[PDB]
């Protein structure tokens, strides 16, 4: 034992995935008005598995498009972006406390 | 069940803080220094070898004689732990056992009996006695053993000094101090027999 | 006496802590006869007292350490 | 500089203390022999008799050589100080 | 790249060589002296490691900074450094041994006189530079990753006490015989009359001759130091397997 | 109304702060350390056993002899406290009672008499005296007891020293120093009498 | 006029910082500390009573000998202060008077005269000198008084050393060190006289 | 142009940071500590007066001898500054002038000459050197003056040590330590001569 | 050039390395070691105290190294405040006066040793890099300080040997010579005006 | 006069604090002839004065500890 | 491989980061003054983006600097 | 370098010009009804040159006998634009000190 | 290149920065008091610009002082 992997856990890979998800969600919000653009989804479980050791998912629209072809539901995108930011803040707190505890033990302070 | 990485680090730093104690209470450092203390005291030199080199030679001598036990700890405990073959709890026990075996090889049965009755505990095999009781018995045996070796080392220097004093008195010069004349003879006989190499053989090999 | 002074001071600290804890539990469990101002005044009252007894203890231990670490 | 020059410095210093100790001791050594031979001639066997006479001349020698030993220690210090350039060059 | 690899390697490539260098300095004769402050010594170790960095080969990347294997690496770097430092202490204290045996035989601080002069010999002969050259050479022939002092190195270093007495006796054998023969001659010549004896009178005579003999000892001490340094330097190269 | 959890922790952390004071004043550490110090100076060895080893031996001895009172604290003040059976104030009293009883068994009534008068408190029974008065009385009794044991162990080494000096003076070699020749016999007597095991057993049995 | 609550806390917290200074300068800690050091020097053991134990006994004794002063401080200063009968100004002045009275009673006129002329102040009577001119004078007198008591205790051990040294010299052994032989008798003299009770009682009684 | 209030607060808050430096360099604290340090070494006691007590008496002594300079600072710089009579720079200069007069009064010419040449500035009168070149010259002068005073005080104790050592050699007991048999007489001489008052008086007198 | 925000951060950071620059580049190292060696020469252990020893060294290292500070000011500080030079050029303009001072106050043998250890090919001594000159400077200054300091030790060792032999001449083998030699050790230093003699030579030793 | 200087500064700090508390009590009681600006000005002066008192005390205590811990 | 190569590689990593931060700070400064002077080809959105990135980039520079100094201050307080 | 002139850029002067521009537009709106008043315009580049003027606006429509050349449609739009740009200049110049203080304090 | 010459030169350099800080603070205070008293020909922008300059200048003065005091303490408290 006594290794950074065994000490940090999955809180280092989770942060990267949460930032990846925010990039995907922000892309859907920006491309909301572009006709023909299809909303992009991200699988957290698969992304976390790939990050730990190392495809395109589309979001099914709740209602038909008005003709443009864009399936971005901006009501859902804001809700997911808000959730992603909260869980990302927790992951930083979880990962940040891993380093603080490691520093505390190696210095006894 | 196994200790977390944070807790294992805390235990590691704790043993480093107690590292001077483990050298002078569990290893062979106590016997070597006491024997070398007698050798300095036996010759006419009081502080001439100085304390620094004696401890430094003692430290190197201990690393020489503790090399079998330290390597046994390395193989049995460190290697499975580094390769993540075993947990931290069993690795610590796997490291403690060679130290316990070495302390048993340098102790006496009478010393163990005194302290095990002193602790007021129940045991039937010396092999599974707690290390808290083995340590006082180990050093007590070490001090007695070191005095035995030191007494044997003191005799030849006492032999030389008594001969020189008798010779000077027999020649009639009751006015000259034997110490000044005897000191070169003690040093010369310590060198031409290569005394320290002989002491190394009887001290390093005394543990086995 | 000085011993009884030390004893009374500590009994003042736990009395404030005991009173503060009771008001916190009564308000937390939904009692309608406990106001938030009473809780906040009491909990700040015990916080100052406990900080004071920590500082006094720290100064006394430092004095003891200084006295005992002098060559005699 | 070179180790040999340091040897010359240390031999010079030890030479000075030999002069210092000789000036103090020799007056006591002469008195010790004078009393010892006198006791031998008179068959007197008091071993501790010849201590105060050695102490008296030793103290007198220190008082008599007070100026010379001072002048000599101070000038030795100045000699070393003026020899510091040897080290710097 | 992931920045973790770049930053971690430099710390591993600097501190580990520095530990061996610093450990040799704290046990060294001159840099480990009580006169110099730790801060000056600390900066000296930092400056030496930075300067000799190009000659130091890259440490293996397999061992991690935060792992028990890396912890063992730090300890075994110190053991190499202390080994070189103790050799330097062995030489100087042997001259301290030479000073005190002469002083003891002189019916008598004389070790300090030899200790100071031997320190001058160490500085004048550029002994400190040679030790620094030895430790950087140790990085080449004794790599940081794989390598540590074996049991034979410990026994060879533990056997230096006999080296002290044999070398100290060899330097003083001519003088110590002179001290004995004059004292024995003085004893037999004055033994005719037991009234004189020696006691304190013998104390004065013995110390005057002993100081005079030390003047002879300092006259030919440099040659003995040169032979002693060759023996010590050979031992150091044996430790670093050079 | 027992002390709140925050105050209970603050009290326990303070006791750990005074842990060296408790060991060096309220326990058996002082008497063992002094007796070992007298014995070391009794022989020709100045500091051959070294200070760390002497304290290391004493720490194990003072832990073994105080295991009964340590267990009594655990069985009457710690386990009821952890099982939620006694008020924290009561548990503190239950821990202090066996410690006070042990210190009274090893104290002298003269020491209590002078300190009670010094404190100026009207107390008659020698069991309800304050710790402020008991501790100085206890440590004073331990110092006096250690001196008595130290004198007892010193006498045989004085006998050897006088015999060696007398024998040397019989042969007329007054210039020969008795200390250099006396030391191997001092080591000889102490080792064939099994001194180290004997003294630690007596020191353990002394506290009763 | 009266100091605010925030200022009263600041002044009180300030005095806790200077508490070690007041112990070694304004109490009986210094004289008792010095006497034990001289008494330890008089006996052959130089570090047997141990610094921690000596300071520990000095702290307990200075608590016993300053109790009349502390109780007067409690009664005169604290009780009117806690009952809001006097202001913060009066309470501090009422606390200083018993402490000043204690230091004035143990001081020497010449020491007071020395610092009064040095401070350049116009003083009519000793019982009204400033605190800044009394503290240096009080500690000066305590050091002088400590030396006188130490000389009293040094003589009996010096006489034993002189007696045993002359007896050994009479029998012709001029090489045996009297210090080793004298040590058992120095310890015994301190035991059968009950030194650790006699010395401490006199030190406590020296402030009455 | 007077500085702003914020800068003036920041300027004199920095003086508090350098306050320890001023005491050890620009004041009389250096000489008094050195003389009492050498005085302590003159007597047999190693650390009986203790460092804290030595510093405490020195602080009182340096306060009493620097009162005229402190009073001059207040009556020339502090009062006009508080009463808006002078600006910040004028107040700073008015405070420095009495301080410079004190250092120049108790300094040596050669020490001033040594430092003016190394700095490389023109000097025609003593009262023109910058404080940067007066501070190192003043402390050097104080150390030489302190050593001279310490030498005088050392001599009477050296005479006692020589007498008592010679007397023991007169009887022939060489092994008896003069240091132990001389400490009571060294302490007594310091008592009946009343050293703690005249020595402090001389230190105060030496500065004026 | 670096932005205003960054170059403020640069000078602020190296403002905290000022103690580091003093210890291993200027004359602070030699004086402190000589002061420490001389302090051990007399029987007094910490009578001069560490703070006073440092305070004298700080004043000395300013007077002696004053020509170095003059060149740095007029060649680096002044051009930068007049916008006549950029940040990097001003920093380089300050290194040259200090690198020249360090180069002339070192030993050839030490520099020859260090260039071999550093593994860089330099044909002439005056072109060595500062990375290798700093360790070479302090190593040589340590040797100089030890050689100067121990020569000051010799007169105080002479007194010790004289008094010890005199005490041993009378059979007073138990009287410790160190306490007897202490008054005379102090007198030797004050009679020769030691506190002015060592500082005068130390100031004149540099170039 | 230095004793007078220290007490006068403390009396100034104590006087400011009394004025600050006096206005706060009058304002909180509901007195009509009290403006919030005067209360805020008064309590800000008290805060600055007490901050100066604490920092000066800390500087003097730090200076005292440095001198006493000096090895003589 | 030698230890100087690792040191040079670490040095180039720091130099590259400083240049990147400096590039952003200068880029933000130009866009700020271009929009402030009244140029109609600059969008307020791009200016706010530019100064947002420069502020974040410099904040990262401050954090690394403080850690380097703290490590050095930790380093100098070590037994040696 | 490292001076306030270079640290603040030209944002220290733009805030002043936007205040002067707002004053002139306020004058034009107030003097819209007073006959004979000629609308005054401020040239931005002139105060740019003054950093490193007060002109007249030519009407797009004829007067109605007043001689007043103020178009209230234009003034409102020019006042709205100036106010928006004035806030941006405050944001730009305000952040100059916020970054400057963070560099010095390191926090 | 004399000790007094360089000592004066760095003193002149040091007193110039102190005077520069003092000038900014006095100018900031002068602008504030004229605007606060009711002077019509004083703009809030000039008041706010000046007081922001003084804060930055005084912040640098405190931070530089802390560096110098810490550096002085580091050299004085070193274990010689």
């Amino acid at each position: 034992a006594i290794s950074f992997d065994n000490a940090l856990g999955i809180h280092q890979h989770t942060v990267g995935v949460r930032e990846r998800n925010a990039e995907v969600i922000s892309t859907n919000i920006a491309q909301a008005n572009t006709p023909g653009y299809k909303a992009r989804g991200l699988d957290f479980a698969k992304e976390l598995q790939a990050a730990t050791s190392g495809d395109k998912l589309y979001r099914l629209p709740t209602q038909p498009d008005t003709g443009d072809g864009n399936t971005v539901d901006l009501d859902l995108e804001r809700n997911l972006f808000m959730q992603n930011q909260i869980r990302h803040q927790a992951s930083l707190d979880f990962l940040g406390s891993k380093f603080k505890n490691l520093t505390k033990a190696i210095k006894g302070e | 069940e196994d200790y977390s990485v944070t807790l294992q680090i805390l235990a590691l730093m704790t043993m480093l803080g107690f590292l001077p104690a483990m050298v002078i209470l569990m290893t062979s450092f106590t016997r070597i220094v006491v024997v070398m203390s007698i050798l300095r005291q036996a010759m006419g030199l009081q502080q001439t070898p100085s304390n620094q080199v004696i401890i430094g030679i003692a430290l190197f001598l201990t690393f020489f004689v503790m090399s079998p036990v330290l390597n046994e700890i390395n193989d049995k405990a460190v290697q499975p732990y580094l390769n993540e073959q075993v947990t931290a709890r069993e690795a610590f026990d796997a490291a403690q056992a060679p130290m316990k075996a070495f302390m048993l090889k340098q102790t006496r049965i009478k010393d163990l009996e005194t302290f095990v009755t002193m602790s007021g505990e129940q045991v039937d095999n010396p092999e599974d006695v707690s290390m808290a009781v083995l340590i006082p018995a180990f050093i007590t045996s070490e001090l007695k053993t070191a005095f035995q070796i030191g007494f044997m080392l003191f005799l030849p220097f006492l032999i030389i000094d008594l001969v020189v004093a008798s010779v000077l008195m027999a020649m009639g010069m009751m006015m000259l101090s034997p110490m000044i004349v005897s000191l070169p003879f003690k040093l010369m006989l310590f060198v031409l027999v290569d005394g320290w190499n002989l002491i190394l053989s009887t001290l390093a090999g005394s543990f086995a | 006496d000085f011993n009884d002074l030390l004893t009374k001071a500590i009994n003042n600290v736990n009395t404030l802590q005991k009173a503060s804890g009771d008001l916190q539990t009564r308000f937390d469990r939904g009692d309608a006869d406990v106001s938030l101002s009473d809780v906040m005044i009491a909990r700040n009252k015990s916080s100052v007292a406990f900080d004071a007894t920590v500082q006094i203890r720290n100064k006394l231990v430092e004095a003891y350490k200084d006295l005992m670490n002098m060559p005699v | 500089m070179t180790p040999e020059m340091f040897v010359e410095l240390f031999r010079e210093a030890l030479w000075m203390v030999l002069i210092m100790v000789c000036a103090i001791i020799i007056p006591s050594l002469l008195i010790g022999l004078i009393v010892a031979i006198f006791q031998a001639a008179t068959s007197i066997n008091e071993q501790t008799l010849s201590f105060l006479p050695r102490l008296i001349v030793t103290l007198l020698a220190l008082m008599l050589f007070g100026h010379w030993m001072t002048q000599m220690l101070m000038e030795y210090f100045y000699g070393l100080i003026e020899r510091l350039p040897q080290v710097l060059y | 790249e992931y920045p973790t690899s770049v930053v971690l390697d430099w710390i591993a490539n600097y501190f580990w060589p520095y530990v061996r260098i610093s450990s040799m300095l704290m046990v060294m004769t001159v840099t480990g002296a009580r006169f110099v402050s730790p801060r000056i010594r600390l900066y000296l170790g930092l400056a030496i490691t930075f300067a000799v960095m190009p000659a130091i080969p890259a440490v293996p990347q397999d061992i991690e900074l935060l792992s028990f294997r890396g912890f063992m690496t730090i300890a075994e770097q110190m053991i190499i450094g202390i080994a070189m430092g103790m050799v330097t202490q062995f030489m100087i204290q042997t001259f301290v041994l030479l000073g005190q045996i002469l002083g003891m035989q002189s019916s008598l601080l004389l070790g300090q006189l030899f200790m100071f002069l031997t320190t001058m010999f160490f500085l004048a002969t550029d002994g400190h530079l040679k030790m620094l050259q030895l430790v950087v050479f140790s990085f080449k022939t004794l790599p940081i990753g794989s390598g540590s002092l074996n049991a034979v190195d410990f026994r060879e270093m533990a056997g230096w006490l006999g080296i002290m007495f044999q070398t100290a006796l060899s330097m003083s054998l001519s003088g110590i015989i002179a001290l004995l023969t004059i004292n024995l001659s003085f004893g037999v010549m004055t033994r005719a009359a037991p009234q004189l004896n020696i006691f304190s009178l013998g104390f004065a005579f013995a110390l005057m001759v002993g100081l005079l003999l030390c003047w002879y000892i300092l006259a030919g001490l440099y040659s003995h130091y040169e032979m002693f340094w060759t023996v010590g330097e050979a031992q150091i190269c044996r430790l670093i397997r050079l």
